[PDB]
């Protein structure tokens, strides 16, 4: 196969602006880039296809450039509907054709995550299950992540997080690590902590809870 | 044109499924036919490939003696016949129409998904609060706030699959300490609507 690689990994808009997508190569695939518009629900279609032609039905304000490895698709006044999930497609080295791993153009600063933590309840622990909640609420950028630890001792592999898509406003994200423990487990054990690390906090920063 | 597809349900690993992409709109033997994917969360990935009249046939690598797609240029359809279904292949199927491979004409795909229960909701205690929504299948879920109440600080996660099989989500809501809240949960796709008051 041949890699494609998009980037920004998300456009964050309000109409009107003008939006500059793009895909890069491990080769050369020629002038042989199309591009693939994919609205929320709906199905992929042709945008660009060559890297500068535009299929039957598609407005002018979508613009393609490139030969080699680098491209660019050009929206130069977004619209409303214009907001979707942009795709690029490489068809020189068929088979496999390979697809670009996406890039969204969303609508509408460096903020340390505002975290809690959440003990699991006793409706849950008579199953036999003991889950417990971390939550990193709005913060810029995305990147940073939870080290679980149940009584200072590094845990791994058994929590799952959950990030929402950016907020509009804040331009934010949210976070939603939780550790799954048994109920046996969990009632072995003392301090349940979750240590939060973000570029907006100088100091790493902890909440814990002695059951 | 019009390129649409049928097949798609829930199925275990081991068992086997068949597709189906009828034609209208055109002359569906002028043209390859084409198999793509949308892996729930990922992107775009093609599957495989048949053309005018079928004899030629190149398929993406992760399958054949697996995958097998054919076509009845009379009747106007496209095929694709899965078996040794797996997780991974848990994933949204499009058909596009080439060109070439430029598929300049797509369908509104068919889900196949790899794996029926309902959810067990509990809570979680300005301040936060919220709702556990774990351990169903399939998906999706919806989670209100005092029946589309609150909606200001509200953030239901994107789930995670886990081991198992069953989708666990969390939703979250920050308040202004000091009111009554419930959360409104509804597994429609196992009739499961469950409220979990806040305390």
């Amino acid at each position: 196969e041949i890699v494609l690689t998009q980037s920004p990994a998300t456009l964050s808009l309000s109409p009107g602006e003008r939006a500059t997508l793009s895909c890069r190569a491990s080769q050369s695939v020629s002038s042989y880039l199309a591009w693939y518009q994919q609205k929320p629900g709906q199905a992929p279609r042709l945008l660009i296809y060559d890297a500068s032609n535009r299929a039957t039905g598609i407005p002018a304000r979508f613009s393609g450039s490139g030969s080699g490895t680098d491209f660019t698709l050009t929206i130069s006044s977004l619209e409303p509907e214009d907001f979707a999930v942009y795709y690029c497609q490489q068809r020189s080295n068929w088979p496999p054709w390979t697809f670009g791993q996406g890039t969204k153009v969303e609508i509408k600063t460096v903020a340390a995550p505002s975290v809690f933590i959440f003990p699991p309840s006793d409706e849950q622990l008579k199953s036999g299950t003991a889950s417990v909640v971390c939550l990193l609420n709005n913060f810029y950028p995305r990147e940073a992540k939870v080290q679980w630890k149940v009584d200072n001792a590094l845990q791994s592999g058994n929590s799952q997080e959950s990030v929402t898509e950016q907020d509009s406003k804040d331009s934010t994200y949210s976070l939603s690590s939780t550790l799954t423990l048994s109920k046996a487990d969990y009632e072995k054990h003392k301090v349940y902590a979750c240590e939060v690390t973000h570029q907006g906090l100088s100091s790493p920063v902890t909440k814990s809870f002695n059951r | 044109v019009q390129l649409v597809e049928s097949g798609g349900g829930v199925v275990q690993p081991g068992r086997s499924l068949r597709l189906s992409c009828a034609a209208s709109g055109f002359t569906f033997s002028s043209y390859g036919m084409h198999w793509v994917r949308q892996a729930p969360g990922k992107g775009l990935e093609w599957v495989a490939v048949i053309s005018y009249d079928g004899s030629n046939k190149y398929y993406a690598d992760s399958v054949k003696g697996r995958f097998t797609i054919s076509r009845d240029n009379s009747k106007n359809t496209l095929y694709l016949q899965m078996n040794s279904l797996r997780a991974e292949d848990t994933a949204v199927y499009y058909c596009a129409k080439d060109g070439s491979g430029l598929l300049d004409y797509w369908g509104q795909g068919t889900l196949v998904t790899v794996s029926f229960k309902g959810p067990s909701v509990f809570p979680l205690a300005t301040a936060a609060l919220g709702c556990l929504v774990k351990d169903y299948f399939p998906e999706p879920v919806t989670v209100s706030w005092n029946s589309g109440a609150l909606t200001s600080g509200v953030h239901t996660f994107p789930a995670v699959l886990q081991s198992s099989g069953l989708y666990s989500l969390s939703s979250v809501v920050t308040v202004p300490s000091s009111q009554t809240y419930i959360c409104n949960v509804n597994h429609k796709p196992s009739n499961t609507k469950v409220d979990k008051k806040v305390e």
